[PDB]
């Protein structure tokens, strides 16, 4: 009943999962980010190029 | 009784929200 | 005489739609 | 294969659930890629996908 | 590792070179600050236990 209290309260316990879910998805939206940028070219989207 | 101030440089941060409007900005560098 | 600017010193800054973002 | 005042690209078309601002014209994404116009001769929104 | 001074060295217009590539160093503090705290938590579940 302990376990069941502490979990249907507290979110802070999920930490281990938690944090490997947010380096993911962290990881793709810096990827996903870098192609906003020039990186010595006239403009960041090829298409206007 | 007219107010007046000027724009200077800054970075900010603004939030669009569903609508697309700007509902709260955070000014980058203040404290 | 002075006043304190709050925060409706803000504005769009470009001609560009963005929805549900920080940016 | 569309175009959009020089902007090329591929992909579909739809109507827009979104509501638009009358002085805009462009809807970008995180991604950095045009997921809404507005026809220049016709004031109805269109969604990229 | 400080990012910007380690490239160019408190510089103005070095640094706004830099900002055109977008977020390299960025990921790079939290990745280190990310192994900052790591051997933190190692030392910490290393010895008071
Ligand atoms: C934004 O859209 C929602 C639709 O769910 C609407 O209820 C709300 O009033 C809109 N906001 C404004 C400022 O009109
Ligand atoms: C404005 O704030 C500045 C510094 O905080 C000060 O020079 C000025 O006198 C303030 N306003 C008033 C009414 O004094
Ligand atoms: C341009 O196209 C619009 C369609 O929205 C039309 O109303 C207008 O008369 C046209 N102008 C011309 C053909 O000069």
């Amino acid at each position: 009943g302990k376990i069941q209290d502490s979990l249907s309260s507290t979110a802070s316990a999920l930490g281990k999962l938690q944090d490997v879910v947010n380096q993911n998805a962290q990881a793709l939206n810096t990827l996903v980010k870098q192609l906003s940028s020039n990186f010595g070219a006239i403009s960041s989207v090829l298409n206007d190029i | 009784a007219y107010y007046v101030g000027y724009l200077q440089p800054r970075t900010f941060l603004l939030k669009y929200n569903e609508n697309g409007t700007i509902t709260d900005a955070v000014d980058c560098a203040l404290d | 005489a002075y006043t304190n600017s709050f925060t409706r010193g803000v504005y769009y800054p470009d001609k560009v739609f963005r929805s549900s973002v920080l940016h | 294969n569309f175009n959009f005042n020089g902007l090329t690209g591929t992909g579909v078309l739809t109507e827009s659930n979104k509501k638009f601002l009358p002085f805009q014209q462009f809807g970008r994404d995180i991604a950095d890629t045009t997921d809404a116009v507005r026809d220049p001769q016709t004031l109805e929104i269109l969604d990229i996908t | 590792v400080d990012c910007t001074m380690y490239i160019c060295g408190d510089s103005t217009e070095c640094s706004n070179l830099l900002l055109q590539y977008g977020s390299f160093c960025t990921q790079l503090n939290r990745a280190l600050t990310g192994i900052a705290v790591e051997q933190d938590k190692n030392t910490q579940e290393v010895f008071a236990q």
